[PDB]
This record gives C-alpha cells, structure tokens and sequence, in this order.
C-alpha cells in the first residue's frame, strides 16, 4: 500500500553521472511534455555585485546568437532566473526535441566568450531591470554601481570557473528516454577549474536563525515546522509577523528570516511552542500527513518535481529517504531546536 | 450501472485517481434568478462537505456551480490516493452523495458569513481589474446585460443582501447536486472514463449594441474588442486560440511588433463571449487607429503558421499535464475533442487556410479608453 508507493514513485527516479556533469532522472510515463532544467552553481550570494545575474543575461548569446530565438523558433519556450545560490535554466518540451535542445543549451552555458559590445547592452538592458522578496531581487540584481565595476575579463574567468560540468547539476522530469554523454558530448566541455568552493557571503533590518538539529533533510522537515507552527500561533494571536525562509541546496542548515523589528513577538512564539504538551505532537503528525499528501499531489506537476529535487535533493536521496526523515522527525527535536533559536534571539 | 464507459486510452498516468459528476443546468445562467443564492449555497456546502470527506485517501474534494460555455452546471470532483497505494479503500459515489445529505444546518451557518465575504470579494476583484474591466465594460454594453460582464460572478448588491435564512434552500441544492442527472469521469489507470455520450450545447451571447465607445474620464489604457461570424468548433477551440496567440502572444507577435513603431500589450480570446480583446496601457488616439489598420490588413504565411501550430499545441500539452487541465478539457469539449491525442492531432491538421477564412469572418464590435 503505502510502501508499494513509494518504491513506485523510486522505481523512476534516478541520477547518474553524465560525462562530467550529473543527470537526475524522474521518468513519466506518458506525460504530455518533458521538463529539462540546468542548474549552475552560483547565484547572487556567491558574489554580491549581481554578477550572477550579469552572466546569466551573457549566457543567452554566443557568436550573436540567441538560445531564447534559437528556441523559440524551435517551439521552446527557454527561462531562466537567478537565485541566491544557483541560476536555473528551465524549459519544456515534447521528448523527441530534449537531447538537441538540452546540448544546444549546454553550448552555450560553456562558451567563455563574450565580447565588449555584449557585455555592454546587457549592462544597459540590467540597469533598466534596477530602475524599473523586492530586497532579494534587488540583491540578486546588484546596483548599477556594482556591475559597472566587472568587464570581459571578470565575466569570462567567473564563466570558466562556475559555468562547468562539474559545478552543473540536471534535471529531467517526463517521458522515459535516458540521458546519456553520446547525445549531449558538451556534457564534458570542462575548463581548468573545477567546481568551486562553496563559499557564501550572506550580507541590517532582518536577522537570520539556523535550523540545523540533524542530517541535510531533517533540517528541511523542523524548519518547515517550526515555521508553520509560529505562523499558526501568529494567527490566533493575530499578530503581524512575517517569517521568511532561506532554504538552500548547498545548505546543510535551514534559516528562518524574521523581521528584526518582530524579533521580540517572534521570541515569545517560539518560548509558547513549548507549553501545550500536545500541540507539537500532534502537529508533527499533521504536518507528516500534509507532506504526503502534497508530495502524491504535486508529484503530477513537472515544475513541482523539479522543487523538490533541488530543495531535498531527490535523486541523490530516494523518496523512501525523504519519507524516512519526515517520519523521523519528534517533538525532542522541535524542543532542541527550540532551545538553540532562543539561545540565538536571546543573543 | 453506466449506460457505457467511454474509455479514452493514452492519457498520462498521474498519482492520483479522480472521479468527477458534471450535473447539468441547462437554462442559461442569466435564467436563473437565484444565481447569487446558489453560488453562495453551494461554497458553504462545499466547504462543510470537504471537512467530512477530505480524509485519507481523498486529497481534495471539489463542488463548484460551474459555467460552461454560459450554462450552469454542478460540478462534483473528488481526488484520492488509489487503493492499491492508499491504507484505506475510497468511499462510493453513494457514500459521497450521503455525506453530502448528512450536512448539518449549523454546519453551514458557520460558514455563511465566511462563504459570502468569500464570494463578495471574488466580484469585486473581478469587477476590479482594469484592463478586464476595459473587456468586462465592452461585454455589458455589447450585450445588453450585465450578467455576462460585471454580473458574471453576481451581482455585488443582490450577493450583498443575502441573509442566513438561504439555508432553508439547502434541501432544494443538496437535491440538485445529488439527484440531478449527470456525467460521471473517472481517470485511472493512463485512461479516463465518461458515463454516456452527450455534448454540452453551446450558447455565445449575440452582439446586441454593435459599435459600442465606451468614453469614459478619469485621472491616472484602450481595449478593443473583435467577434467572429459562423464560428465551428474547430475555430472557437483551436483556430482563433491560434490566432490570439499568433497576434498578441507568440514572442514576436503582430501588435508587439506594430507598436514597438511608437514606443505592456496583451490580447485575449473569450470563449464564452466569442471575443477577442486587445489591450494596450494623447498616445493611445494614435495606436487606436495603428491598431484596427494593423487587424484589417492582417497577413499571415505558413512558416509561422506552423510554429503557431506547435506553441498551441504545447501549452495545450502543458494543459493535460495537470490533471485538472486534463479533466477540464474532457468536460467541456465536444466529441472526438475530448480525448487530447485528437484535439492534439486537430491542431497539427490545420492549415493556414482556416486563417483566411477566420480573417473574413472577423470584425470589430467595440472600443473602451480610460
Ligand atoms: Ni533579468
């Protein structure tokens, strides 16, 4: 019954190393469209002058031409948007057409070249972005100070750095053709630098609150509750506080975001998660149920598999061990984690 | 038992089994002068049945008073885990159809005010939508009636005055929804099932203020509005979708194009009212004139053609990979067009002559300026 679900739901998820590069695989069977996404290691966090976004716009050209026309006129609709941590660059379509697009795409995500007139409209075209979630998205877009301070070579060493194999995760969702090195070789176009070093720079008015009580995924399980618990006690109390998450592929830990002005309401919500005896309990087993339940639910939506793959990792983790820590998680861990972010907020 | 079982195979194999009743009203939805009574009824009665029946293995529970093509219907859906992969078996349509009678009065008292303020602030929000209410204004006058535009979700004052005492309608609702006669889908198994052949007749609203100006003054956007003569299903399904998309949708469309000469452009095709909106944000005295020369010496070819073809197609593809999408589209489509594979196979067997015939069968209907 329910065992038999989740090993069908592992039966056709799977990841393998491609080339230089590595490739999770959840096959459909039938599905309408396939989802292929490219996600490159390095966001608005990994340098803080917006330069991630910068080569994202860069990535779209490659001797004058444009991957969004390319696709288009190929009935392909190709996004793509920085995060804090990675750029994604996403796009559907029927199965027959994901082995030329996803190595077209991978041409140009590792061409290194980009001349001065290139970087110069798309520095005008980023500025316009500027000047027409608003602090994340300023972040990720930089100033036009901080850009105007990175030329070609800046843009071409961090592309031969970060825009590699090795630093290059995909993810394929749909139909039930696999993804080999023969029909994407740009799947080993490396440089001399391998992947980079995780290093993050997350630079007044917020504070940030580790979640980090337990292995990679049971950080994800206890900070969706505690977040979801505070939120239901700011509602019966009718109070106004926001609590933002900052959940991060290449994060051990979960952080909680709070605004620093509702430090002190949030501070005595989290001290009366403690007090009826009853209420984690019985939310953790709520929260057990709801996760099931969103996960069979949202587990027919490509773009919904896709969130799960880069937030718990499924693929290198099976359902069965997503499933596994969920189970796992017990109120002595929402009162351990208690205790740390009130020995953080009383510090 | 079923009359048949319409069994439509190839569908995608989802995680979830759905089985849904689509019961028919079929006096026009103007006809109805309970119209705001019922569409309140019926959210009060489906949110106390979805505390009874959103239970493991049901994963949501779906009533909704539902227009199709503007006729009301009753639509019951119900999403659950399958029993070879749930710890409990899922209740009957019997037992469904019971839940639905064993509702308690209080139950939906405590939920009439929440249920109305609900509804109350879909209307205005939906009334509250500028470059719609440049489509929904045109609707009005084009129509004669307000129920096909501003009164479409109800009328604010008459969904205003209701009282609690539209509970002694409940019985009269509980036994429409559950006795009424109807169509029973069933997805499962990469397939899906319908209960009996039967098409839903159409009704599109006739223009009956052709050449409507809605002037209107205000402080801090244009909206023009196009109908098509002698529309099939293949034109109101596919072809003007086509259109629409080719026109004011598809990257590089005709009216982006034709206004980038001036230097915030969207177009959208109403199926219920069969018409084709265009909205753009001193300036706007030239586009208005830009944009009708540009609809009036449209041209096409069939190389773009053929890519409007596969944009369709794909975001119809994008469509049934949501399981609602997929069973939206069976409900409301007519015959050989509710199994996707032949709506998908209509869309690549159009031709660009279907275009020209579309283009002749085109005119304008109205314009409205804030
Ligand atoms: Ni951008």
């Amino acid at each position: 019954l329910n065992k038999s679900f989740v090993k069908k739901l592992d039966e056709s998820l799977n990841r393998k190393q491609v080339g230089s590069t590595n490739v999770t695989r959840y096959k459909i069977e039938d599905s309408y469209l396939v989802l292929a996404a490219v996600r490159v290691g390095i966001g608005g966090l990994t340098y803080h002058n917006g330069a991630a976004h910068f080569l994202e716009h860069l990535k779209f050209w490659r001797y004058g031409e444009n991957i969004y026309n390319l696709f288009f006129q190929r009935g392909a609709i190709l996004n793509a948007y920085t995060t804090l941590e990675f750029t994604d660059y996403v796009f559907l379509s029927k199965e027959e057409s994901i082995n030329e697009n996803l190595n077209l795409l991978l041409t140009f995500l590792y061409h290194h070249q980009y001349d001065e007139k290139t970087i110069s409209l798309e520095r005008n075209i980023i500025i316009n972005e500027i000047n027409g979630i608003e602090k994340e998205r300023h972040c990720i877009l930089g100033s036009a100070e901080s850009i105007s301070r990175m030329g070609r070579k800046e843009f071409e060493l961090i592309s031969q750095k970060y825009y590699t194999p090795e630093n290059t995760s995909i993810y394929v969702i749909g139909g039930n053709q696999d993804i080999d090195l023969f029909h994407i070789p740009t799947a080993v176009m490396t440089t001399q630098y391998g992947k980079p070093t995780h290093k993050v720079n997350v630079n007044k008015d917020m504070i940030l609150l580790p979640v980090e009580h337990g292995d990679y995924l049971k950080n994800r399980m206890i900070c969706h509750l505690i977040a979801d618990m505070i939120k239901h006690l700011a509602q019966q109390l009718e109070y106004d506080v926001s609590v933002g998450l900052f959940i991060s592929t290449n994060q051990h830990s979960c952080y909680l975001k709070v605004k620093k002005s509702d430090q002190k309401r949030f501070s005595s919500l989290i001290q009366q998660l403690s007090m009826d005896e009853h209420f984690i309990e019985t939310y953790i087993k709520d929260y057990q149920w709801r996760f099931m339940n969103e996960l069979v639910i949202n587990f027919n939506q490509l773009h919904n598999i896709y969130d799960y793959m880069t937030e718990y990792r499924l693929g290198e983790y099976t359902v069965a061990e997503l499933f596994g820590s969920l189970d796992s998680v017990d109120k002595l861990d929402i009162l351990a984690v208690r205790n740390e972010l009130i020995n953080q907020l009383t510090v | 038992q079923d009359p048949m079982d319409i069994k439509i195979n190839g569908i995608k194999k989802y995680t979830i089994h759905v089985l849904a009743k689509v019961s028919a009203s079929g006096m026009e939805f103007t006809q109805e002068k309970d119209f705001e009574h019922q569409l309140l009824l019926t959210d009060m009665l489906e949110t106390v049945i979805r505390k009874s029946v959103e239970v493991n293995p049901v994963l949501h529970f779906h009533l909704r008073k539902s227009i199709i093509m503007n006729h009301s219907y009753f639509i019951l859906g119900l999403n659950y885990i399958p029993p070879a992969f749930a710890t409990k078996n899922v209740k009957s349509i019997h037992e469904i159809y019971q839940a639905i009678q064993d509702v308690n009065d209080l139950q939906l008292l405590d939920e009439f005010e929440k249920s109305k303020e609900k509804l109350i602030n879909k209307i205005q929000q939906y009334k509250h939508s500028d470059s719609h209410s440049g489509s929904i204004r045109l609707k009005d006058r084009l129509f004669a009636d307000k129920k096909y535009g501003s009164d479409r979700l109800g009328n604010f004052e008459k969904m205003n005055k209701i009282t609690d005492n539209i509970i002694y309608a409940a019985p009269d609702m509980v036994n429409k929804i559950c006795e009424g006669d109807g169509l029973f889908y069933h997805i499962n198994d990469g397939a899906i099932h319908i209960s009996n052949i039967k098409d839903f007749n159409y009704y599109i609203p006739a223009v009956i203020n052709e050449g409507v100006e809605d002037i209107r003054t205000d402080f801090s956007i244009l909206t023009c509005a196009y109908t098509f003569e002698h529309v099939t299903d293949l034109e109101r399904e596919i072809l003007i979708p086509m259109f629409d998309g080719y026109i004011g949708k598809y990257g590089h469309s005709v009216l982006f194009k034709t206004l980038r000469l001036v230097d915030h452009i969207s177009s959208h095709y109403d199926q219920e009212s069969n018409l084709l909106f265009i909205t753009v944000l001193n300036q706007l005295s030239t586009i208005l004139t830009k944009i009708q020369h540009t609809i009036e010496s449209i041209e096409f070819d069939s190389v773009s053609f053929s890519l409007s073809k596969v944009m369709f197609e794909n975001e119809s593809r994008f469509r049934f990979e949501d399981i609602n999408g997929l069973l939206s589209h069976v409900i409301k489509q007519h015959g050989e067009y509710k199994n996707p594979e032949s709506f998908l196979k209509a869309i690549q067997n159009t031709d660009i002559a279907d275009f020209y015939r579309l283009k002749a069968n085109m005119r304008w209907v109205g314009t409205s300026i804030v």
